[PDB]
């Protein structure tokens, strides 16, 4: 269960395929509206190796749908997120997450 | 039962005897060998005696008929009361020298450690019971050593204080049930004014020294404070006050106390529970030993953290325990962490709670990652 | 609201400044797992902006700098800081290039001192490890206490060190103007938090050679010239800032000491090569000396017949010029050594004006000036400055105390050394944290990595200089202290430390000798661990004195006093750990008694020959405390040793008394086997306490008296009866099922081997009739029993192997002795 | 082995360098002499360029040496169960002790010069609280033998050489007004922990040298490691030398103080405890005689044992002389 709303469309023809890493600037927020994670504060692109499941499932399968240069808003359910165990001291248990993902480039 | 006990036992208050002669006037005259005098244990208020059914014991002052309780000090063991002198007397017995033999004057017997030693004393410490032997052994001579005025005064304070709180306790549980309604109280009136005054006296007795004092004077006052606190705990005053909080805590509000003891006792309920918490904090503040005593019943203080009549007092008690004893920290569980955090949620933004939380992570430069994980698990992710 | 509003809303300022303290409390002392979590609450941008915010209040500014240090820098700084006390110098060409003084033209005896901390250092320090924070990464499938150890959160250090340098430069120039609005509210709040960050970056080695030059210029601009801008030593600082300044000078003094050590190691590298070459050439010349010399060649070949350590000692033994004759070195080599000695003393300021001209005169002058300017109040400040002053005056003393931790290694072993230092840093990091399951698996694999490391065997001296055994000892002792009465939590780690310590003892005698000094330390902590099975803290003591003469002789009497008192308690009280598991109660602890006995067995028997002094002390203690022998051998109300054996044999073969009966626990205690094995150990200890035969032949009084005591304590007939006792032999049958007994709960051959030894050493065999009488009842059934077992089926069984060892090591050599 | 074993030039470079390092430090660094104590205390005893305002306040500002002594007195007066080892206090105490003594018919007038210089050199320290500091560290050590208490005793002797009257008066004043029993309790415990001659230890030493074992990294022949009989003989010597210097010069005021403490709550007889140690020493010597009664010649180690045992007996007898002279 994931919902993706476009904030600003990008290309729409180059989609993230297996073999090339995906380079993003995301901004994760809790459902109450309290930001918990971002990449622009660290001021470094978050390059994650798509297909190897090293990131959370919701982010992984929501990044596939959106294309290059697209600012997209996600909504990851706890099932596709950390769930009942949650993240210790960061994310409360059984929480729905929202991500302001932007894939500025594929490598 | 009297013993020739050893070790650190007779740096406490239980080994202090007061030489009480048979003469009122000139009762502090210089001791002369072989003159009658009683023996009194200051902290218990009992006199050395030769009873018929248990030999050499300590008897209450109500039944010291001066025959079984008189004693004499003698330089040698040969068989020997003189005429009183209206003056300072002749200086005969010295402190730290002049080996004395204590002989009961009415019976002629001699004090001696008991020879038999059972299975308990086979491995345990030899608590040699004192028996007033008919002739006595050879090395049973005694030195006499003075105790400082601080210790003697303190010792008398426990003996008076114990009686005043034991009497308070008995009055308290006398009306444990039996709702008064609209009539008179259950029995004798509670010594409320006496207890309140005694608490305010002990709180000032145990007040921590000021920071402006010079380091040399300050440390000596620390020694005086630690010694007095340890003497009180070792004599059981700390347990007695713990019972006092236990008895008082069963009633939720002052009106609820009024329904069981009277309307006149309702006004002093809040004051007398605050004073008890302040006394407990002063009795335990800075002592590793006294703070360690809460490691067994740590839930007793944590469970009271939600009471509103005295919230700062119990919080101060908890803070004093945690800042001093690391062994208390290892007893801390998720129940306690979720209880302390609830105080932040219920009693407002009290920074002293954050001080308690800070003290729960590191104690004496050693981290406790179990407590660190529980705190960051329960406090941080909620963001509320 | 704006965070700058807290400069007036003091009600919330206290709460927030304490909140930051709580943040440093949770992530304190290397809790990098929590430190990653805090990066979500306070971001890197938030931190950097709060670094730059000049209008932030005092407590919040200092709290935010300390929070940045706590989250990102303290774990790496601490781990590095521990490693700054050791100097492991590899032999590399860059190490060779290191010299005491820079190449210049000031003076031959001493050029100008190089800039402290500026140059190249070849000492080994493991690199830092950081993990960038990513909160969207998938949860690891590894469970708690099994996942790899978390690293500290990352942060750009090139930018952080540039911001820090710029910030301190601004503060230095701001202080000269003496404005009425210092940053943060006060001079202390402006300079102390920044200097903490600068000190941390120096310790972590972040700053380069140029950056250190900048810091030296900003501290004192004219002293540190290489060839309002007022230096930090002339701005009338308060006491709190001076403490950080003393920490700065402490770091530079440490850098100077490391420079001296590295220079000395470089000169060692060059001088050994020239000494080896000269001593080889002189050896070759000595091989041709037989054609023109005489009987005085013994002196010149004394060196080559003497082990190398004193060869260097006599080679270098020409300092005072009164003994040059014994030294065979040529004058050019001797001059070279005394040249390096002269500038070494000049560098250390021994012997070769408002200008200090270097660090050593600078520090001493400013420390004295600080002390005489005002009555210094802070005790830590006073201690720091007088430690700096003591180092500068006793410049050579700190070096002399620094050489024992110095060491040189081959250039081909650095990559192994790095892994060793990393594991040692992991162990050192556990000295400040309460032990838990997570740290338990961290150090079991850290120790295993040390065992897997070849340097741990190649250089036992280096492990002793690093104090690896000391740290493992303190880690073990802390856990033994935890739950010292109820039960010792985490037994798996304790038996791994004790296993490591035993393997440390077996490497060399010096490792064993160093381990011996903590014998009393081990003994008083070994009173409870015997319930734990495997390698106990007592086993460390046993391997600490195993098979060594001078150590066994040096073993103090009071250590045996502690052991016998522990044994008496074992023989006098029941084991509470055994009680709680539903075991039937007996008034003494056999397993604990046995574990003390086998240690005494190791103490009184070295290399097959009894140690007479320890044997006599042990038997005198045992006779003085009869409860050490147990319920039997007590005299009044006690049965005989034999009656205790058939009683134990019946208990062993009869369940519902051998144990709870409800190995089944895979370490199950059996009271039947425990009692017999305790008495076997007691007898074997007395047997090895018996005097050697040559003392009896010499007719020594004490030897006769002691053997008379052992004869009185243990009568001969009961010994022969126990040797004569039958043994449960495995039986063949039930369609080929080789049924075997439970040797963990039954009579074993080793109990007989313990009885045979005592008979051999105390009573012996003198006459034929008694010899045959011992045979036909005690030995002859045993040889026929093993005769039957030796076949195609039972030979490989456990009982058969036990009988083989029992005969070939206890009975058959005795028969060979008594052949005539 | 020695005829055929490896020569020096065939060792690995790193191992050979390690041997060179330990040989160099033992032969050229330990042997080196560096007298810096005089120029340390000289700098620390100057309070300069602070008299421009010429203020009249009694305390002014303590000079750096006084501040250092105050700091060590503070860390000795603090309440702690056990006295931890301060390596810097050990170094500064050794520096202070070495900065006083600094040490064929000398004329009586020039004889008076070195003494009257020594009194000044002691007066540079004892006017700054070092006399009270020594008493505090002795009381603080609680009777635990170590190099911590040893360096305090050495400093006390260094400021008490020649029986300084001012130092003995200041020390007596401090004990009499403080009225604490920790000082004599620690002194009594220290004296009761002093060792005597041990035959069992000696026989173990003899058999240990009978083995003559050798190490691996080269070889040490007849190693001179710590003797296990009268190891603390030097500490017992300067403990009694400190006690003797306290009573030296016929200080009848302090001689009575050792015998009995008027102000204190508990009285400890140092004279009796000194006798009891003397008995333990002579018992050791008497039991050492009977071991050599059968033998005719006394070997070298037995000589060195008698030399140190008798030097300790000398210091005890001199102290017992000083306790009663005057009379």
């Amino acid at each position: 269960g994931v919902e993706i709303e476009t904030i600003s469309p990008g290309d729409g023809r180059t989609f993230p395929k297996k073999g090339q890493t995906c380079v993003v600037h995301y901004t994760g927020m809790l459902q109450n509206g309290k930001k918990f994670d971002s990449s622009r504060d660290r001021n470094k692109p978050f390059k994650f190796r798509i297909g190897k499941q090293e990131v959370i499932k919701g982010f992984e399968e929501g990044a596939a749908q959106m294309s290059l240069g697209q600012r997209a808003k996600l909504t990851c359910t706890p099932d596709v997120a950390y769930g009942a165990t949650g993240h210790p001291g960061v994310i409360p248990p059984n929480a729905t997450l929202i991500f302001d993902v932007e894939l500025l480039n594929l490598e | 039962l009297v013993y020739y006990e050893g070790g650190a036992v007779c740096t406490h208050a239980r080994s202090l005897w007061r030489l009480e002669p048979l003469r009122i006037s000139w009762s502090g005259s210089h001791l002369r060998w072989g003159q009658p005098l009683r023996i009194r244990h200051v902290t218990t208020g009992r006199y050395l005696a030769l009873t018929e059914d248990q030999g050499l014991v300590v008897v209450d002052a109500c039944k010291a008929h001066t025959k079984a309780t008189s004693f004499c000090f003698r330089v040698s063991k040969e068989k020997l009361p003189k005429r009183d002198v209206e003056g300072m007397g002749p200086p005969e017995i010295k402190y730290g020298e002049s080996l004395c033999f204590v002989q009961h004057v009415a019976s002629g017997l001699w004090l001696t450690y008991a020879a038999p030693d059972p299975k308990a004393l086979r491995l345990g410490v030899l608590k040699k019971k004192a028996i007033l032997h008919q002739e006595g052994h050879m090395d049973d001579a005694l030195f006499l050593t003075r105790c400082q005025q601080e210790e003697s005064q303190a010792a008398r304070m426990i003996h008076s204080t114990a009686g005043l709180y034991n009497q308070f306790i008995k009055g308290l549980d006398s009306f444990s049930g039996k709702p008064r309604g609209s009539g008179p109280p259950a029995g004798p009136a509670l010594p409320i004014e006496a207890v309140i005054l005694s608490l305010q006296d002990l709180i000032g007795y145990f007040e921590p020294p000021s920071e402006e004092l010079q380091h040399e004077e300050k440390q000596s006052k620390l020694r005086s404070l630690r010694n007095r606190q340890s003497l009180f705990q070792e004599e059981g005053m700390l347990s007695l006050v713990l019972n006092c909080i236990d008895r008082l805590n069963v009633y939720t509000t002052a009106a609820h106390f009024a329904e069981y003891a009277g309307e006149e006792a309702a006004e002093s309920w809040k004051e007398i529970v605050n004073l008890l918490y302040e006394l407990l904090a002063s009795l335990i503040r800075g002592n590793r030993a006294n703070c360690a005593l809460f490691s067994t019943n740590l839930d007793w203080v944590v469970s009271k953290l939600d009471r509103l009549e005295a919230s700062s007092g119990i919080l101060e008690v908890l803070y004093c325990v945690l800042i001093e004893s690391p062994e208390v920290l290892n007893i801390i569980q998720e129940n306690h962490i979720k209880s302390i955090i609830s105080l932040l949620d219920k009693h407002g933004r009290n920074h002293k709670v954050l001080d308690v939380l800070c003290s729960l992570c590191v104690c004496n430069g050693v981290a406790v990652r179990s407590n660190q994980d529980l705190i960051t698990e329960n406090l941080l992710p909620g963001r509320e | 609201m704006d965070i700058l509003e807290l400069s007036e809303r003091l009600d919330l300022q206290r709460f927030h400044s304490h909140t930051l303290r709580l943040y440093r409390a949770v992530c304190a002392l290397g809790n990098n797992r929590v430190a990653h979590a805090l990066c979500s609450h306070v971001d890197q941008a938030q931190l950097l902006h709060a670094l730059e915010d000049a209008h932030l209040p005092g407590p919040l500014r200092a709290g935010y700098y300390d929070l940045l240090i706590s989250i990102h820098l303290e774990s790496a700084c601490r781990s590095r800081r521990s490693m700054l006390s050791e100097y492991i110098v590899p032999l590399t060409p860059e190490t060779r290039a290191i010299t005491l003084f820079p190449p210049g033209r000031k003076g031959g005896n001493a050029r100008r001192h190089g800039l402290p901390g500026v140059g190249v250092t070849t000492s080994l320090r493991p690199p830092h490890h950081f993990s960038p924070p990513c909160f969207v990464a998938a949860l690891p499938a590894a469970g708690v206490a099994e996942a790899p150890a978390r690293l500290s959160p990352a942060i750009p250090l090139e930018a952080l060190r540039d911001k820090a340098l710029r910030m301190l430069g601004e503060a230095v120039r701001d202080g000269g103007q003496h404005a009425r609005d210092p940053v943060g509210g006060s001079v202390e709040f402006q300079f102390v938090p920044v200097l903490k960050l600068v000190s941390t970056l120096l310790v972590m080695g972040i700053f380069g050679d140029e950056d250190v030059k900048q810091i030296l210029k900003m501290i004192e601009p004219e002293v540190f010239t290489e060839e309002l801008e007022e230096g930090l030593l002339q701005m009338k600082l308060p006491e709190s800032v001076k403490l950080q300044m003393c920490n700065l000078l402490e770091y530079f003094c440490d850098q100077e000491l490391q420079h001296r050590v590295e220079s000395l190691a470089a000169f060692a590298e060059r001088y050994v090569d020239k000494l080896q070459a000269n001593q080889r050439s002189r050896y070759a010349l000595l091989m041709r000396a037989f054609t023109m010399s005489a009987a005085e060649t013994a002196r010149r070949t004394r060196e080559f017949r003497s082990p190398p350590q004193e060869q260097i000692n006599m080679l270098l033994h020409f300092k005072d010029e009164a003994d040059e004759e014994d030294c065979p070195l040529p004058e050019d080599i001797r001059q070279d050594l005394q040249d390096f000695h002269q500038d070494l003393l000049a560098h250390c300021g021994i012997q070769l004006e408002k200008k200090p001209q270097s660090l050593q005169e600078l520090v001493s002058h400013m420390v004295v000036r600080w002390a005489q300017e005002d009555y210094v109040q802070s005790p830590e400040l006073v201690r720091a400055m007088f430690s700096l002053l003591h180092r500068q005056y006793d410049g050579l003393g700190e070096l002399l105390r620094a050489l024992p931790r110095a060491y040189t290694i081959s250039p081909s072993s650095v990559e192994d050394t790095m892994s060793l230092l990393e594991c040692l840093g992991q162990i050192r990091s556990l000295l400040i944290v309460q032990m838990g399951p997570q740290e338990e698996n961290l150090m079991i694999q850290s120790i295993g990595n040390i065992m897997n490391n070849k340097v741990f065997y190649q250089h036992p001296n280096l492990m002793r200089a690093l104090g690896m055994h000391e740290t493992v000892m303190e880690v073990m002792v802390n856990v033994l202290g935890g739950g010292e009465t109820k039960e010792i939590r985490f037994p798996k780690m304790v038996t791994s430390c004790c296993r490591f310590l035993c393997y440390f003892c077996r490497i060399s005698r010096q490792n064993q000798r160093s381990m011996f000094d903590h014998l009393s330390y081990l003994l008083e902590n070994s009173g409870i661990g015997l319930g734990m099975q495997g390698s106990t803290p007592l086993d460390v003591a046993a391997a600490s004195v195993i098979d060594n003469n001078e150590l066994a002789l040096a073993l103090q009497e009071q250590d045996l006093e502690k052991v016998v008192s522990y044994l008496a308690g074992c023989g006098l009280q029941s084991c509470p750990m055994l009680l709680a598991k539903g075991y039937p109660d007996i008034g003494w602890n056999p397993c604990g008694g046995e574990r003390y006995l086998d240690f005494l067995r190791f103490a009184v028997f070295v290399n097959g020959e009894s140690v007479e002094e320890n044997a006599n002390v042990v038997v005198r203690l045992l006779i003085r405390k009869p409860e050490c022998f147990g319920p039997a051998l007590r005299g009044e109300g006690g049965s005989g040793l034999l009656a205790a054996i058939e009683e134990a044999i019946r208990i062993s073969e009869d369940p519902a008394r051998d144990g709870p009966g409800v190995p089944p626990e895979e370490n199950r205690v059996h009271l039947g086997h425990a009692i017999m094995s305790f008495y076997a150990a007691l007898i074997d200890l007395l047997g090895r306490c018996a005097p050697e035969m040559h003392l009896i032949q010499a007719g020594k009084g004490e030897a006769l008296r002691i053997r008379a005591i052992l004869r009185s304590l243990v009568p001969l007939d009961d010994l022969v009866g126990i040797i004569s006792l039958p043994l449960q032999i495995p039986t063949l049958g039930k369609d080929g099922a080789l049924v075997q007994p439970k040797m963990s709960a039954s009579f074993v051959p080793d109990h007989k081997a313990s009885m045979v030894l005592f008979l051999d050493r105390v009573y012996g065999i003198e006459n034929q009739d008694f010899l045959l009488h011992v045979l036909d009842v005690g030995f002859l059934p045993d040889m026929r029993a093993a005769a039957s077992l030796d076949t195609a089926t039972f030979s490989t069984t456990e009982m058969a192997l036990a009988l083989n060892r029992y005969l070939c090591l206890a009975v058959l050599p005795l028969i060979t002795k008594c052949a005539p | 082995a020695c005829f055929r074993m490896t020569p020096l030039y065939n060792l690995p470079t790193h191992r050979a360098c390690n041997m060179f390092l330990e040989s160099y430090k033992a032969a050229w660094i330990l042997t080196e002499d560096h007298s810096f104590e005089d120029r340390m205390i000289d700098d620390l005893s100057k309070a300069g360029e602070q008299e421009e305002e010429e203020e009249e306040v009694e305390e002014k500002k303590p000079d750096p040496l006084h501040q250092l002594v105050l700091h060590f007195s503070r860390t000795a007066l603090t309440e702690k169960s056990k006295l931890d080892e301060d390596y810097l206090y050990m170094a500064y105490a050794d520096i202070m002790a070495k900065s006083c003594h600094l040490e064929v018919e000398v004329s009586f007038e020039e004889k008076e010069m070195e003494k009257q210089r020594l009194l000044y050199q002691q007066s540079r320290l004892h006017t700054r609280g070092a006399a009270e500091m020594v008493l505090q560290m002795i009381s603080a050590c609680k009777g635990e033998t170590g190099a911590m208490v040893s360096s305090t005793l050495k400093l006390g002797i260094s400021i008490l050489n020649g029986g300084n009257a001012e130092v003995q008066q200041k020390m007596l004043d401090y004990l009499k007004d403080k009225k604490e029993v920790g000082f004599f309790q620690s002194i009594q415990a220290l004296m009761q922990t002093c060792s005597v001659l041990d035959l069992n230890a000696f026989e173990r030493q003899n058999k240990a040298e009978g083995l003559g074992m050798v190490n691996e990294d080269g070889t040490v022949i007849n190693r001179q490691n710590g003797e296990k009989v009268m190891a603390d003989d030097e500490f017992t010597q300067d403990l009694f030398r400190f006690l003797q210097l306290l009573c030296e010069g016929h200080n009848n005021d302090f001689q009575n103080y050792l015998r009995t403490q008027t102000g204190n709550t508990t009285t400890i007889n140092i004279i009796i405890c000194t006798v009891d140690y003397l008995l333990r020493l002579q018992e050791s010597i008497s039991d050492f005689y009977w071991y050599y009664s059968g033998k005719d010649v006394i070997e070298e180690q037995g000589k060195r044992n008698f030399s140190k045992a008798m030097s300790v007996a000398k210091q005890v007898f001199n102290s017992l002389t000083e306790y009663i002279q005057g009379p």
